[PDB]
Formats: C-alpha cells, structure tokens, sequence
C-alpha cells in the first residue's frame, strides 16, 4: 500500500510459503543452534521473545 | 689363587650380568607416542543460553 521498494513489512506473517508452513523455532533454541547455516538455507520465524 | 686363599665365597650368579654371545636378549622396545598429537593446557568452560 505504501509503495515501498522490497518493503520489509507484512500485512501478517504467512502461515504457509510454497505449500509448506513456515518453520517457527523460539529464541532461546535459535542461540545454541550449531546447525544454523543449514536452518537460514530454508527461511524461519523467531519467535518466544521481543 | 691355589695356595695363598684360604676361604672362598659363593654368590648366585646376579642377574644384571649377561655374556656378550647373549647380547639379542637385551633388545628392547619403546613406542614414542605421535608428533603430531597436541596437549591441551586450558580448562573447559561450562555455559547455557535457556
């Protein structure tokens, strides 16, 4: 609606991209991933902080 | 030896010694751990994120 270029915003996060729901992993469990260059290949949502 | 010695004295014969035609039963082995293989001089430190 604003017409910004690659806006950052969302009308609501999506439930589901590409058939498929996205992953939600919580904050606490995000910090002492070891994996995490394999998790952000996929796309998650943060969640469990502010 | 024959006429001036009175008294002898006898011993077991030690173990320390050994004849020069036995000398393959003082080969001995050692093994020398890897070069390669490093000490680790600092503590392991204990942490968690919840």
């Amino acid at each position: 609606r604003f017409g910004f270029r690659d806006s950052p915003f969302c009308t609501s996060l999506p439930r589901t991209i590409m058939g498929n729901d996205v992953r939600r992993i919580s904050y606490n469990v995000f910090s002492m991933m070891e994996d995490i260059d394999d998790v952000i290949s996929e796309g998650f949502i943060l969640y469990d902080a502010y | 030896s024959k006429m001036n010695v009175s008294y002898r004295l006898y011993i077991k014969t030690p173990a320390c010694l050994l004849p020069l035609s036995d000398y393959m039963r003082a080969q001995h082995d050692y093994v020398s751990p890897s070069s390669s293989r490093v000490y680790i001089k600092d503590p392991a430190v204990v942490y968690t994120r919840s």
